[PDB]
RNA sequence: CAUCCAAGGAAGGCAGCAGGCGCGCAAAUUACCCAAUCCUAAUUCAGGGAGGUAGUGACAAUAAAUAACGAUACAGGGCCCAUUCGGGUCUUGUAAUUGGAAUGAGUACAAUGUAAAUACCUUAACGAGGAACAACUGGAGGGCAAGUCUGGUGCCAGCAGCCG
């Protein structure tokens, strides 16, 4: 009796992005949210397409439980997703990694400190060096 | 003698008043059961009908 | 037919006219003169920090007799001195000399109030902590 | 530096707080319908006010007169729909004869009681309040949803809920337990 | 009005976001990030304390928990009449009696949410008996709803917006 079913609604075809996007419907009674990657998989073999083409977001389940929404894209491709969606969705789904960035406040003291050197500092350290050796 | 201690020190009355405890009690029901209270106490339960409704009437 | 006159071109003088009696109220002239910034202990104000000087006791009117204890605190906004009023019973003790009391207004439109003469600000707070508070033993004077 | 969402004031204290025939009749109103307050009746009071401002304004415009139509036939279909005006007295000047009590009527409180699936007034209000009413499929914890009459067929338990058929809850799960451990 | 000073010199502009001193009755975290709105540039990609997200926040504003229902003992009204009765025949309250339910406020597997996280919506597993999971703030002479009850002080202490 879990039977979770699953609705596309208002689904419109854009190739303008080689998409199709819809808002999700899913009716799943007795039972919590539907665990995105498991919907994902549904909408997959329920369009004829890979799981990496796929992707939902934007889900919200009604007060009361039972019905869900959200919104989803199928692409043409899973080329077109890797280089159509945003970054932060491909590193939900596995398909990408999170970028290996310094903190925002160390990116600017650095850029700070790169403002405060005219040219590249190859010169300045042996200079600095050279001058502290006298 | 006429009068039992300095006049005119301040905090007298309360200093020398008797320190009675609270008494304890069950918990008054709160929010809309309170007000379903009154109106079973006013207007279902009528005490005294005679002249006004009195409510809270000395007891003597 | 009355007073004022009535023609329909005689808009100036019944506005000039209105704007002339108006300085007759007492609340449009304090506002429209600024009284209260220049001449009373506080400007527009609600409330007021000061320093108690000394503590003093203010007896009442004919009617009423008793002394009620009062306060002089001069003000640290300006530097005026004002005696105020400290409302509840053992509360004359709770405030000690030279401290910050913070005095408001005595609810009569800085005007003196009741039976108590020649004062028109109540105590609210004494070294940070209110009186109200003291008075029940909710809160202790810090006492530093 | 963002647009803002204007809040406004759904209530309004009367200007004589203290009027014993008034008050007496705010209890009776209370007492009868289990608001938990009295700021409940100044609310509806104040939904009232605003109906009957409109209704007057309405009024004093000509009769057969572009907005008179559109915004009076505007109020009267959204108060039928809503079922405080009666159908028969769809006239707008009925509309100035409606009482207080009865917007109160309409309360999905009153409306679990009247279904008699709450066998008491303060039972409906427990019984919404507890997530088990659902106006179609859908639960209302709140006493004030106004109920219309296109929808008032739609009352029941929810399935959620034990009693629209589920399980039990904590203390029956918990008795059940017991029992079977000992 | 200030800062470093090797006393020769050099460097200043928060009524930007933070934060500090002061002032005053009076007003927030040196937080996260370009996800969203957009903007700049050679221009998708870089950048943006613009901005958004959170932190504090009883400025204001909306909805709304703090119990609900029985079965018993003490009672009251419509009563079959009125042999005193009285069954309570028909109901409505009061009792530290007494039972079974329902549920959140909290915790918390998860998943949703989000740039990432909180938080909300959903939901496992716990989570109500004095349901101590305990609602306060003012007032009870009049204006103005509610006491000429008990004790204390006796024109003191104090109350009182006004009359008192
Ligand atoms: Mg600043
Ligand atoms: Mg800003
Ligand atoms: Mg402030
Ligand atoms: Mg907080
Ligand atoms: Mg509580
Ligand atoms: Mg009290
Ligand atoms: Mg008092
Ligand atoms: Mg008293
Ligand atoms: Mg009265």
């Amino acid at each position: 009796s879990d039977a979770i079913t699953i609705r596309t609604r208002k689904v419109i075809s854009n190739p303008l992005l080689a998409r199709k996007q819809f808002v999700v419907d899913v009716l799943h009674p007795n039972r919590a949210n539907v665990s995105k990657d498991e919907l994902r998989e549904k909408l997959a073999e329920a369009y004829k397409a890979e799981k990496d083409a796929v992707s939902v977001f934007g889900f919200r389940t009604q007060y009361g439980g039972g019905k869900s929404t959200g919104f989803g894209l199928v692409y043409n491709s899973v080329a077109d997703a890797k280089k159509f969606e945003p970054a932060y969705r491909l590193v939900r789904y596995g398909l990408a990694e999170k970028v290996e960035k310094a903190s925002r406040q160390q990116r600017k003291q650095r850029k700070n400190r790169g403002k405060k050197i005219f040219g590249t500092g190859k010169s300045i350290a042996k200079k600095a060096a050279r001058r502290n050796a006298d | 003698g006429k009068v039992h201690g300095s006049l005119a020190r301040a905090g007298k009355v309360k200093s020398q008043t008797p320190k009675v405890e609270k008494q304890e009690k069950p918990k008054q029901p709160k929010g809309r059961a309170y007000k379903r209270l009154l109106y079973t106490r006013r207007f279902v339960n009528v005490t005294l009908t005679n002249g006004k409704r009195k409510m809270n009437p000395s007891p003597s | 037919g009355k007073g004022k006159p009535r023609g329909l071109n005689s808009a100036r003088k019944l506005r000039v006219h209105r704007r002339n009696n108006r300085w007759a109220e007492t609340t449009y002239k304090k506002r429209l003169l600024g009284t209260a910034f220049k001449s009373s202990p506080f400007g527009g104000s609600s409330h007021a920090k000061g320093i108690v000087l000394e503590k003093i006791g203010i007896e009442s009117k004919q009617p009423n007799s008793a002394i009620r204890k009062c306060v002089r605190v001069q003000l640290i906004k300006n530097g005026k001195k004002v005696t105020a009023f400290v409302p509840n019973d053992g509360c004359l003790n709770f405030v000690d000399e030279n401290d910050e009391v913070l005095l408001a207004g005595f609810g009569r439109k800085g005007k003196a109030k009741g039976d108590i003469p020649g004062v028109r600000f109540k105590v609210v707070k004494v070294s940070g902590v209110s009186l109200l508070a003291l008075w029940k033993e909710k809160k202790e004077k810090p006492r530093s | 530096p963002r647009a803002p969402r204007t809040y406004s004031k759904t209530y309004s204290t009367p200007k004589r707080p203290y009027e014993s025939a008034r008050l007496d009749a705010e209890l009776k109103l209370a007492g009868e319908y289990g608001l938990k307050n009295k700021r409940e009746i100044y609310r509806i009071s104040f939904q009232l006010s605003k109906i009957r401002r409109a209704a007057r304004d309405l009024l004093t415009r000509d009769e057969k007169d572009p907005k008179r139509l559109f915004e009076g036939n505007a109020l009267i279909r959204r108060l039928v729909r809503i079922g405080v005006l009666s159908e028969d007295k769809k006239k707008l000047d009925y509309v100035l004869a409606l009482k207080v009590e009865d917007f109160l009527e309409r309360r999905l409180q009153t409306q679990v009681y009247k279904l008699g699936l709450a066998k008491s007034v303060h039972h409906a209000r427990v019984l919404i309040s507890q997530r088990h009413i659902a106006v179609g499929k859908q639960i209302v914890n709140i006493p004030s949803f106004m109920v219309r009459l296109e929808s008032e067929k739609h009352i029941d338990f929810a399935r959620t809920s034990p009693f629209g058929g589920a399980r039990p809850g904590r203390v029956a799960r918990k008795r059940a337990a017991a029992a079977g451990g000992e």
